[PDB]
């Protein structure tokens, strides 16, 4: 219960940022630092009694603020482009030399260039073929996500109308598109492998979850293509009797 | 019918 | 406080070991942590002073020796999955305390598994409306990369079926060209049935 | 100690429009009071406001109904809310029929 | 075939003297009720048999109530210094008496049992003369106690006055106390969001209380994690309770709702 | 300080509500406690009062309240427990330093002599095993009121026997006449 | 328990005495009186932290006596003897004293049983009495088939004395019982008085030709 | 048909390092050990079933159960903050694991609930995903094993290893576990007092537990008796009889869950 | 916490002189241990000191048991006393054949 | 079979 608000966002150059970090309770020590695979989390700052306690040496930008009933927020008021990749936030009791502190699912939020090149994913559930049905025993279904940038989605799968953890994965970096300069699209493939019975049976949904989160309605976009938003996308899957 | 043995404590 | 190896590997029949170095002054407390795929950072390791062979987790452990500054993180059986950023961090003693998981770039656990006869296969798959687009191998191949930016494959495949316990390293593989596992050193025994130009 | 309150908004004798009913908040198991309560017709306090015994359970936990005589509609936000002291905000319920 | 006479109590510091209530559960219905800020300072017999007792009986009922009312005040005095608190502590002492009587009229057995702070501080026993203090503090109160005859003054009244008001509530009862309305039942089948549906058998106005209701399906106890609440009032005294399942489309009629009541016809 | 209490010896039936008495005149804020001494056993209290409300409660049914306007206590209840034969004294304590934390004085003595149920007169005399010739005499059943160095007779007798809540007043008389200081009604059994 | 030791004691004039009160528990406050029908209770002293043992023990020591200076002395407990607290009490040493050694006497007890008089009341009634005594430490109490009972039991809180003499004399201090005529017109009712004396030991100088003066078992019969 | 892992540990400031001692009563009869002052330290195998297996899990069975003895020394760093003492707070912290199946090889329902110095401290409840706190100190590790899934990896070991574990044991015991030894009786007069006597019923040696023995067909249990379960001395489990009758008029309730 | 150590001396299989048995010292619930146990053969110490698991039950109350290899008869006081940290004085119980 | 989650307090 170290819940975040917003748990993906987007955000152009240069604005500040309001990033809500909950503590599950009483508690009064927040720590703060950014998980991006460049440089190191370096620490940004602990709170102590009312006061930021253990401070760097920054540019005057970066800032940070938290409140009485233990609620923080973090504020960048200006953007440089990866300076803002994933961040994350800490909760202890006192933060003593024997205690230690507890992380929150983070603030993951994967930035644009610009507005202009925000784009929505083209999917497709792809059946499995004969080949992978006759003999193995074994089923073999695929949504893939063609084309969106930047790597905000967050697929997971839905079993004949529910959920589960079972034959699906995902690996965790998704293969880029051509170098180009600095942007490009993905794909982020999935895998079903349920049994062989469990797909020619005519009665089992499948679809993808290609579901954006990461922007939302609040930006000055207003060229010709649609609004880059929270896009609700999905795929579709049903069984193949023989 | 209550009761009246007051207890203390 | 940082440790050389940005990368571990091992397989289902051998004990994880990694790296956790570190040189402070004063008296030293080393903090463990783990970051599985996308999702918090909830420890498995603690240390702050005492017994040498430090506990730990569903079977991690550690232990201190300044002759060679290092924990070195051990586990005699990893389990199934462990496989994430694993990093260890050290800060010095300040007014009040600092105890920041200052680590340095992790080190990263794969865990391939290798049993049950693997019965290598390789296929070509299509989609519902337009059919046109269209997308059990060994435990060794070592990573490779696309040759260009078309015919698109997949990257590495680790999975597994909770039902039988069985499991599938397999590969996808959609071809962005109209008309491929050339990186690939797939065995001549493969049930591959040549669904390239199908 | 600083349990934890709970709800429920389960009605009298199945409601119908044709006749009268009754909305029963009755709140379980609770620990020191210093409680406000008060049932939602479509927004903001009413005037019906009628507890009642002020008892407890086998675990050390209170209990109390509210009561009124009413009759609903089909088009009605029906709701009550609940606040303590273990909460930084309050919590509302829906009144929904199969309930 | 139960009667306690349940108590409560609470603290505010700083705003006065500490406030009181209680209530009564001749089998389980409420008849009787006290409060330290209502206006008639008397019983409330809200109860259709024991209405019509003398008036000495309803204006006295111990109306030293409101005596042991200052006599918990007295208590949360050493309280304070048990649990070492300054002086602001908000806190509860509830008490519970009781008597339980056989359905033929032996005595059975009676209950007391005392917390504080939503904490057990003494307790009786199976049997009685026996103190089981659950704190370092109230090892003090259970020594207290057994210095002048404590356990034989509760026997005395448990044995005596509780038991025989209860026989005389039983008498006054007739029917009332009495009568044992059984379930009444109804359910829908209604669907959930594609391919499931939701069993809910409904049972509601019966009593006495003592009735659950588990999930079978195909005579098995498939106790899966069903989410009921709580034993609730229908607004008079009478009891309610439903059932939730999640089954998936098209299988149903296997589940069965199990009805069992220790008043069931 | 200084604590009396006037009433040496308090009567009172079983149809009347206990009274008795307390005085004391102290300085500062003064508290006042009550014990009761059941015959040959310990001091149990019943009746504690430091400050706050007037009408303070008590164990059992008994109560008591202070006023200024006398100084007093006054122990009381509405209809006292059958046997309630005690020696109720009321005491209060001093500041000093640390606390001075029961002088009362000699208390009063309440005797509940019961008045129900048809009491029958009847003089008897007993005799005992091995030497016969000794023996007692003995009553039955007296009223309610009745208030040398040879022949004695008894102390003031009075039971109460729980079988179905009956009484046996009687007394009894060691070695006809004996009964000189009696004024047994003319309806006695005395057989003679 | 408050438990005392001991609970019944005599002593001739001059010597000192050791008596024991136990508290409950942990405690600090432990009082002393006299309980005595004259005088006032004087509030004799009492320690407050050592100014009784560390564990609250506390034993009484009077190297000199006065004759009726030793009635009945009382010990309390309490946590500290504040204000607003008050002290259990205990059960007390109630140790009514002789004159002097020589006349220290035994009970002589007689069972008198109902008389046929008392035929048609429904009520029986057996007596026991302890003629000749001195001084006032009996213990009276009464035997039903083995067992305690407390029903029809009954002693005057007085006993009465015998021919006044100067300083000395005997007591009678009788009492009876009640039980229905037809428990006594059973034969298997044995009944026995309680008479048992509490209050001397062996560690006395007695050397008259008379019995020697300590606690004694006496005893009653009736069936 | 139940498994469970009794833990415990106490405390020695000023002396060294805290104790451990823990067991395991897979049915009723004891058959694992440890201590923290014993000279194997390892699992002690006294029982008769089980001992022929492997010398890898019997060297083992997790003997990071040491690490966790290890862990509670770091638990009471922090108990003792919560009920705040200084440093010389002597306690004991119980663990109560537990896994019951079904005697058809169901899952019935897990166990589990921990304490602190005889107070509960936090506990599982029936299903599972709950906890339920009892003081101001430990609201936080409700809260706190509210955050990281902690009741899901507890569904994870309950519906794995005791089930798997427990029927190997089950299918190890053969009839050693399960034979229902039944009680043997006597009785005497035993005459009492002077005017009475005790009819006492005995029962030695029996297995498994709960026997009913209470007491011309009435239950007139109003007194004290009997002092608690008592152990014959290898796992066998016996309970007697008191009553109070008059001499002439002396005129018990036999039950059992494997009663023939 | 202190919970006071209720004790027994109930023994093994029917004591008779002809055959050896065993006396089974248990113990019902308990509070911080600092336990001292002890067999008496007519007073002293007994060199079989054999303890067992120091397990636990339901009420958060400790139990223990205890053996020891012997044969009575009818002129001798064995006993096994009690030892705590609540009490300050130890107590003892008699072997007898009826208990 | 024996728990090897150590559930920190």
């Amino acid at each position: 219960g170290v819940t975040q608000t917003p748990r993906y966002l987007i955000k152009t150059r240069g604005q500040q940022v309001t990033l809500s970090c909950s503590p599950i309770s009483g508690h009064r020590s927040v720590s703060w630092y950014q998980q991006t695979p460049g440089q190191g989390l370096q620490f940004l700052f602990e709170y102590f009694s009312e006061t930021q306690r253990n401070k760097g040496n920054f540019p005057g930008r970066f800032s940070g603020r938290q409140f009485s009933n233990s609620r923080s927020e973090m504020n960048v008021s200006t953007l440089e482009l990866g300076d803002s990749a994933l961040y994350l936030c800490a909760s202890s009791l006192a933060g003593d030399l024997g205690t230690e502190a507890f992380f929150g699912q983070g603030t993951r939020l994967t930035v644009v260039e610009d507005l202009k090149n925000v784009f929505p994913p083209e999917v497709a559930v792809f059946e499995p073929s004969e080949a992978e049905i006759s003999h193995t025993q074994k089923a073999t279904l695929v949504c893939l996500a063609t084309g969106f940038y930047p790597d905000h989605v967050e697929l997971s799968w839905w079993v004949n109308g529910k959920e589960v953890h079972s034959g699906v994965c995902t690996d965790p970096q998704p293969l880029k598109e051509q170098p180009a300069l600095n942007d490009s699209r993905y794909a982020l493939s999935s895998r079903l492998r349920v049994s062989a019975t469990f797909w020619q049976n005519p009665r089992n949904h499948f679809r993808c979850q290609v579901q954006f989160y990461g922007l939302s309605e609040n930006d000055e976009w207003t060229q010709d293509r649609a609004k880059p938003v929270t896009q609700i996308v999905s795929a579709e899957a049903w069984g193949r009797a023989d | 019918f209550t009761s009246d043995y007051y207890q203390l404590y | 406080v940082a440790q050389p190896e940005d990368q571990v590997n091992v397989a289902e029949g051998n004990p994880l070991t990694v790296k956790c170095t570190y040189s402070v002054s004063g008296n030293p407390y080393l903090f463990w942590y783990v970051q599985y795929p996308n999702r918090g950072l909830q420890f498995l390791l603690k240390y702050i002073t005492g017994d040498n062979l430090v506990k730990g987790s569903y079977g991690f452990e550690a232990e201190f020796n300044k002759s060679q500054t290092s924990f070195h993180l051990k586990k005699p059986s990893a389990l199934v999955s462990d496989s994430a950023l694993y990093f260890c961090a050290v800060r010095v003693v300040t007014s009040g305390g600092s105890y920041i998981p200052t680590f340095g770039r992790g080190t990263s656990l794969i865990v391939h598994p290798y049993i049950q006869n693997p019965d290598p296969a390789v296929y070509q798959l299509r989609d519902s409306k337009s059919s046109d687009k269209s997308v059990d191998f060994d435990s060794q191949t070592n990573v490779s990369q696309s040759k260009d930016s078309d015919v698109y494959i997949t990257d590495k495949c680790v999975l597994d079926m909770r039902s039988m316990d069985f499991k599938s390293n397999s590969a996808v593989a959609w071809s962005n060209k109209s008309d491929a596992f050339n990186n690939s050193i797939i065995p001549e025994d493969t049930f591959f049935p040549s669904p390239e130009s199908s | 100690i600083q349990r934890t309150p709970k709800i429920q908004v389960y009605s009298r004798h199945p409601a119908e429009n044709g006749k009268s009913n009754f909305l029963n908040c009755y709140v379980s198991g609770f620990h020191p009071s210093d409680i406000e309560v008060d049932l939602l017709k479509n927004g903001e306090r009413i005037e019906k406001v009628e507890h009642s015994d002020l008892s407890f359970s086998k675990d050390w936990s209170f209990y109390l109904l509210y009561y009124t005589e009413f009759t609903p509609t089909e088009k009605d936000e029906y709701a009550c809310r609940v606040n303590h002291v273990t909460l930084s905000q309050p919590k509302i319920v829906k009144w929904d029929r199969d309930m | 075939h139960s009667m306690r006479y349940f108590f409560t109590s609470v603290s505010r510091p700083g705003r006065g003297e500490p406030r009181f209530i209680a209530v009564g559960y001749v089998d389980d219905t409420q008849f009787v009720r006290f409060d330290s800020d209502a206006a008639s300072q008397k019983m409330e017999p809200r109860a259709p048999w024991i209405e019509q007792e003398g008036p000495e009986y309803w204006d006295q009922e111990t109306r030293n109530m409101k005596a042991h009312s200052q006599t918990d005040r007295a208590n949360l005095g050493t309280l304070r210094g048990y649990y070492n608190q300054s002086e602001d502590g908000s806190h509860t002492i509830q008490i519970m008496y009781g008597c339980d009587v056989g359905p033929d009229g032996r005595f059975l057995r009676g209950y007391r049992q005392d917390a504080y702070d939503g904490k057990d501080y003494i307790a009786l026993n199976e049997d009685l003369r026996s103190w089981t203090a659950a704190d370092m503090a109230a090892q003090i109160t259970k020594r207290k106690w057994e210095a002048v005859h404590a356990a034989e003054q509760r026997r005395v009244y448990l044995e005596g006055r509780c038991v025989d008001g209860l026989r005389r509530y039983l008498e006054n009862g007739k029917e009332t106390l009495q009568r044992t309305d059984p379930p009444k039942t109804h359910m829908t089948h209604h669907p959930i969001s594609d391919h499931e549906a939701t069993l809910r058998c409904w049972a509601l106005g019966f009593y006495p209380a003592e009735i659950t209701l588990t999930w079978q399906r195909d005579g098995e106890d498939q106790t899966q994690d069903t989410e009921l609440v709580e034993t609730r009032p229908a607004g008079d005294g009478t009891f309610q309770k439903w059932a939730a399942v999640v089954v998936p489309s098209g299988e149903e009629q296997r589940y069965t709702c199990h009805v069992q009541h220790e008043g069931l016809p």
